[PDB]
């Protein structure tokens, strides 16, 4: 059974994804507007980072035990999990139909089209799009989904990590949660070896992670195209 | 080094 630490563990991180992620997307209206007509979605998607990485933040301050960890160690984990967490929840608007994120309407839906517009290439976008149909073939219980989130927040081996002996006993915490809840909570077949191909999914954020970091690096050289990014994005990304 | 952004949103 999941014992009363573990059902409280998941109360807490439902809530605070709840209260981070708005599945009517109605601040999506205060980004610049995208242009589909360069780099012409670079404006839009820039601030639709920039807001998602605050809201990372805020899920990430809600994770039992992230508030023992140093402020030091607490900036190394967010800076570098912010672009797979958002990849991770950014699956709950991708749909399979189109191979697109579906955000409430035609405006704010994005295809690998819109993408390209903001200065990424296929060596990126074609694995992010193979990532997120992977993930959605998963069905994860939305349970998993956080634990997930939380589990790649908070990884003991990202460079820079201090007290890796603390982080890696938070997690796993958090690991052994979520394959409490799959064995007790998740019915075959859609459990089947559930835990160990979300673990691999970790894996492929880390190749993901590096080649968003290479483009963005080019991306962000450039100072036409940095002066389009927000003070936020250019503190956690680089520059 | 310094991500006072980061720093402020944290607490
Ligand atoms: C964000 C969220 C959403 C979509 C994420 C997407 C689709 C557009 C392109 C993105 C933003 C990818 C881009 C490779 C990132 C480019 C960033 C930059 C231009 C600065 O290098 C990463 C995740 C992708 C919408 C909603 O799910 C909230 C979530 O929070």
């Amino acid at each position: 059974k999941l014992s009363e630490e573990q059902q409280h563990i998941i109360a807490i991180l439902l809530d605070a994804h709840h209260k981070t992620y708005d599945p009517t997307y109605a601040d999506f209206r205060d980004f610049r507007p995208p242009v589909r007509m360069p780099l012409s979605m670079l404006p839009h998607l820039a601030d639709l980072v920039s807001y998602s990485i605050q809201k990372v933040i805020g899920f990430a301050k809600m994770i039992p035990g992230f508030r023992d960890l140093t402020s030091d160690d607490q900036i190394v984990l967010l800076k570098s999990s912010a672009i797979e967490v958002i990849m991770l929840r950014s699956n709950q608007s991708f749909t399979m139909d189109d191979m697109s994120w579906d955000c409430g309407s035609q405006d704010y839906k994005y295809d690998v089209t819109d993408v390209s517009k903001a200065g990424h290439t296929l060596e990126l976008i074609e694995p992010l799009i193979k990532f997120q149909v992977g993930l959605k073939k998963l069905n994860l219980h939305e349970e998993e989904h956080v634990l997930l989130m939380a589990i790649c927040i908070v990884s003991p081996d990202r460079p820079g990590v201090q007290d890796a002996k603390l982080v890696e006993a938070i997690q796993d915490r958090l690991s052994n949660t979520l394959q409490t809840y799959i064995r007790c909570r998740h019915p075959p077949p859609g459990s089947h070896q559930l835990y160990a191909k979300m673990i691999q999914k970790l894996a492929d954020l880390r190749s993901l992670n590096e080649e968003h970091s290479k483009q963005y690096r080019s991306l962000s050289f450039q100072p036409e195209n940095s002066m389009k990014l927000t003070p936020l994005v250019l503190e956690v990304f680089g520059n | 080094k310094n991500h006072p952004m980061l720093m402020n949103l944290l607490k």
